[PDB]
C-alpha cells in the first residue's frame, strides 16, 4: 500500500574524539522480513565531497571492510546505529534506509568532530 | 532449462525428454527396464543436469553399470519431497557395478538408500559426511560388499580410508573454510551463496547451484518482495504463481502464503477467492 | 573485473525541461543486478527516484511516478533516467547504485553527475 | 497363471510375465491387494500398459 | 517394509 516512511533522530550530533555516539532511525511499518527474520534496514555514511558508502545491512550485519566500531542494532520499526569510540575520520552524514519495499532513505544525523 | 518431475519406465524412449534439462523441479524416477542392456547405454549422456529439487529414484534397471555417463555433472540432489525420507535411492539395480555420480558435492535434506544391489561396488570408498548432514539416517546394506569381496582401487583419504567413486574419479574435497559453497580446481572457495561448485570465485552469478534462492541468474539469500519463494529453490512473481492456479483449475490449484508461492493452504486456512492469499479459517475450513 | 557505474548527462536545464541521464555500468550483468537512481539537492539528504530490477521492471517514487521513466540496455550495460517538467528544486547531484537485491542494498555508486536547473543560463 | 501371495521380488518378478510386451502403467495399494491378499490375472492386468 | 511402500508408489492402475 502506502509508501514507507523513515524518520532520523537526532538531525545534527557534535561529539569529541573517543565518545559514543547513538543515532536513531524509525520506520512507518515493520523492515522484519518473515521468510528470514531478517530486517530490511541499511546505514550509509557519506563523508564530504564522496558519494555513499554502505556500513550495515540487515539492520546489524556489517559491510566487508567496516570497522567493529560501527554497530547497527534494532527489529521492527526501531533502530539504532553506533559508533563506541568516534575517530576524526568519521565526520559524515549518516542515512538510514529500508529496503523492504522501494527504498527510502531517512533525514540524516550530521555527525562533526569537536577540536 | 528447467524441467517437471518424470517418470521414466518400461523402456528408454521417454528418456530423451531430458536433453535440455539443467534443472529438475521435482524428483526423477527411472525405473522397471528389463530388457536393456549396457550397449543401449553406451553414448547416453546428460551432462546439462546439475541438479534435482525433490529425489533421484532408481530402480530394477537392467543393463545399466555406472551413473558417470548418465549424469555426470549432477552436483545437488535439494531434497525439498523426499521418498520415505530418502533424497537418493538405488534398489534392485541388478547390473550396477558402481554408483560414479562424481560431481555429487550436496545433498540438501534426506538420507541415502542403496539396497540389494548384487553387482554394486564403490560404496565403501564414498564419504557421504561430506554430501549429507544426516548420514546415520542412510540404509546401504545387502549390496556386492554384503555377500563378497569388492577390488575397490582409486587421492583424499578421511577416518585413514581413501575416498574415490570409480576406479578413475577421486570424491571432490573443498578446504573446511569453502564449507558447502564449492570451491575451483586451484582451492580458491566459491561464492558464500554457492552450493557444491562454481565457474569462478566469489561471483554469486557463477555458481552451479545456490546455497538459498535462484533469481534471475544469481544466487540470493532470500527472495525480496514482490518476489515469493517457490519449491524451496526460486523467485517467481505473482503472475507466474497466478498462471499455476488458473493452469490446474482447468496437479494443484497454486496459492499464496508466508511470501511462499504453495500448492495447498496450510492446516486451519482457506484461500481468499482473488489475491491467492491464504486466510485463517472462521471456524471449520470448507 | 572492477564493479563500476558512471552517470554522464547534461550539466545544466532549463525549467519546465526534461533531464537525460545514461549510467553505464561495468563489472557485473544488468541481468542479474537492479540500479538504482537516487538524487541529492546541494547541502540536503539523499531522495530515492527509483529502480530498474534486472527482469527490466521498475518501481518508482509515488510523490516523481508521474514525472520519471527508467529504462535500460543490458546489451550496452546501459540504464536510463528520464525526469519532466523540471523546477529549482530538481537541482541535485544524481547517483546510480548497483541492486544486489536479495542479498544487499545500494552498494557500488557512481561519482553522481551534478544538475542544476536554472533560468540564468548564458552561452 | 497360480494365485497366490505375491510380495517383494516374487510380485516385481510375476507383475512383469503379466504385462510382458505391454509393460507396466498411511496410502495402500497393490501390497495390501496381492500381497496380503491374492489377485487375478485380470487384477494383475490392472497394472499394466 | 520400505519395499513395500516403493512396490505402492511404483506400480499404479490403469483408471
Ligand atoms: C512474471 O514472470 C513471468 C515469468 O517469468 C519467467 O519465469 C520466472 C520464474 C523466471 O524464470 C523468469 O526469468 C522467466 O521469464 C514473466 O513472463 C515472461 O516474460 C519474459 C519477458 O520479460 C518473456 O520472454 C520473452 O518471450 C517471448 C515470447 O515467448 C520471446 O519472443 C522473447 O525472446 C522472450 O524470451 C517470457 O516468455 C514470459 N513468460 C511467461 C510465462 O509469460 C512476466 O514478464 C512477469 N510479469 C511481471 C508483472 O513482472
Ligand atoms: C519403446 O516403447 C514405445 C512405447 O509404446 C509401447 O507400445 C505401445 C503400443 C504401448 O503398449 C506402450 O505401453 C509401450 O511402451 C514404443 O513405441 C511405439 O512403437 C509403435 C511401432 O513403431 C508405434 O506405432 C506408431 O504409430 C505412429 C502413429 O501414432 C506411426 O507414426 C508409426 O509409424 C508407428 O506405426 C507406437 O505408437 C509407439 N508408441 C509411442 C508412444 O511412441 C517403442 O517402439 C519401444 N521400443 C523398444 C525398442 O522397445
Ligand atoms: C531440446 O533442444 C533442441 C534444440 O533446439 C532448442 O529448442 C528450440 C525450441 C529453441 O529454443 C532453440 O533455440 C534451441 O536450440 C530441440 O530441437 C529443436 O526442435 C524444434 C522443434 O520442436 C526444431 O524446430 C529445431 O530445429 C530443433 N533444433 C535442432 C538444433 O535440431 C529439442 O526439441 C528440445 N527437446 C525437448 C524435449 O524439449
Ligand atoms: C565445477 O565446475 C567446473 C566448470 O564450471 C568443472 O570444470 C571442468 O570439468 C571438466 C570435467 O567435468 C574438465 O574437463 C574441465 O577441464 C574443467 N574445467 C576447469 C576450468 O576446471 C568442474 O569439473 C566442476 N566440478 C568439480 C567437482 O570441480
Ligand atoms: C549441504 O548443503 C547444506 C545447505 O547449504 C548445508 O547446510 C550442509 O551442511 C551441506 N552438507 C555437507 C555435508 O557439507
Amino acid at each position: 500500500g502506502s509508501d514507507i516512511v523513515m524518520s532520523q533522530s537526532p538531525s545534527s550530533l557534535v561529539v569529541s574524539v573517543g565518545e559514543k555516539v547513538t543515532m536513531s532511525c524509525k520506520s512507518s511499518q515493520s523492515l522484519l522480513y518473515s521468510s528470514n527474520q531478517k530486517n530490511f534496514l541499511a546505514w550509509y555514511q557519506q563523508k564530504p565531497g564522496q558519494s555513499p558508502k554502505l556500513l550495515i545491512y540487515w539492520a546489524s550485519t556489517r559491510e566487508s571492510g567496516v570497522p567493529d566500531r560501527f554497530t547497527g542494532s534494532g527489529s521492527g520499526t526501531d533502530f539504532t546505529l553506533t559508533i563506541s569510540s568516534v575517530k576524526a575520520e568519521d565526520l559524515a552524514v549518516y542515512y538510514c534506509q529500508q529496503y523492504f519495499r522501494y527504498r527510502t532513505f531517512g533525514g540524516g544525523t550530521k555527525l562533526e568532530i569537536k577540536s | 532449462e528447467v524441467c517437471p518431475g518424470m517418470d521414466i519406465r518400461n523402456n528408454l524412449t521417454r528418456l530423451h525428454e531430458l536433453e535440455n534439462c539443467s534443472v529438475i523441479e521435482g524428483h526423477l524416477q527411472i525405473l522397471l527396464m528389463f530388457k536393456t542392456r549396457p550397449e543401449d547405454f553406451r553414448d547416453l549422456s546428460f551432462p546439462k543436469l546439475i541438479m534435482i529439487t525433490d529425489y533421484l529414484l532408481l530402480f530394477r534397471v537392467y543393463g545399466l553399470e555406472s551413473l558417470k555417463d548418465l549424469f555426470p555433472n549432477l552436483t545437488v540432489i535439494r531434497g525439498s519431497r523426499l521418498f520415505f525420507n530418502y533424497a537418493l535411492v538405488i534398489f534392485e539395480m541388478v547390473h550396477l557395478k558402481e554408483l560414479g555420480l562424481y560431481n555429487l558435492m550436496n545433498i540438501t535434506r534426506g538420507s541415502v538408500r542403496i539396497e540389494k544391489n548384487n553387482e554394486l561396488c564403490y560404496l565403501a570408498t564414498i564419504d557421504w559426511s561430506r554430501i549429507l548432514d544426516s548420514v546415520e539416517d542412510n540404509h546401504i546394506v545387502l549390496n556386492k560388499d554384503d555377500n563378497e569381496e569388492c577390488g575397490d582401487i582409486c587421492c583424499p583419504a578421511t577416518v585413514f580410508v581413501e575416498r574415490c567413486w570409480t576406479h578413475s574419479h577421486c570424491q571432490k574435497v573443498c578446504p573446511t573454510i569453502c564449507k558447502s559453497h564449492g570451491c575451483t580446481a586451484e582451492g580458491l572457495c566459491c561464492h558464500s551463496e554457492c552450493l557444491g561448485n562454481c565457474s569462478q570465485p566469489d561471483d554469486p552469478t557463477k555458481c552451479v547451484a545456490c546455497r538459498n534462492f535462484y533469481l534471475d541468474g544469481r544466487c540470493v539469500e532470500t527472495c525480496p518482495p514482490p518476489y515469493y519463494h517457490f519449491q524451496d529453490w526460486r523467485c517467481v512473481n505473482f503472475s507466474f504463481c497466478q498462471d499455476l492456479h488458473h493452469k490446474c483449475k482447468n496437479c494443484h490449484q497454486y496459492v499464496i502464503h508466508n511470501n511462499k508461492c504453495i500448492p495447498e493452504c496450510p492446516s486451519g486456512y482457506t484461500m481468499n477467492s482473488s489475491n491467492l492469499l491464504c486466510t485463517p479459517c472462521l471456524g471449520p475450513c470448507p | 573485473s572492477q564493479v563500476q557505474l558512471k552517470e554522464s548527462g547534461p550539466g545544466l536545464v532549463a525549467p519546465s525541461q526534461s533531464l537525460s541521464i545514461t549510467c553505464t555500468v561495468s563489472g557485473f550483468p544488468l541481468t542479474a543486478y537492479g540500479v538504482n537512481w537516487v538524487r541529492q539537492p546541494p547541502g540536503k539528504g539523499l531522495e530515492w527516484l527509483g529502480m530498474i530490477w534486472g527482469d527490466g521492471n521498475t518501481d518508482y517514487n509515488s510523490a516523481l511516478k508521474s514525472r520519471l521513466s527508467i529504462s535500460k540496455d543490458n546489451s550496452k550495460s546501459q540504464v536510463f533516467l528520464k525526469m519532466n517538467s523540471l523546477q529549482t528544486d530538481d537541482t541535485a547531484r544524481y547517483y546510480c547504485a548497483r541492486d544486489p537485491y536479495g542479498s544487499k542494498p545500494m552498494d557500488y555508486w557512481g561519482q553522481g553527475t551534478s544538475v542544476t536547473v536554472s533560468s540564468s543560463l548564458v552561452p | 497363471f497360480v494365485n497366490q501371495h505375491l510380495c517383494g521380488s516374487h510380485l516385481v518378478e510375476a507383475l512383469y510375465l503379466v504385462c510382458g510386451e505391454r509393460g507396466f502403467f498411511p496410502r495402500r495399494g497393490i501390497v495390501e491387494q496381492c500381497c496380503h491378499s491374492i489377485c487375478s490375472l485380470e487384477q494383475l492386468e490392472n497394472y499394466c500398459n | 517394509t520400505f519395499e513395500d511402500y516403493l512396490h505402492n508408489v511404483v506400480f499404479v492402475p490403469r483408471p
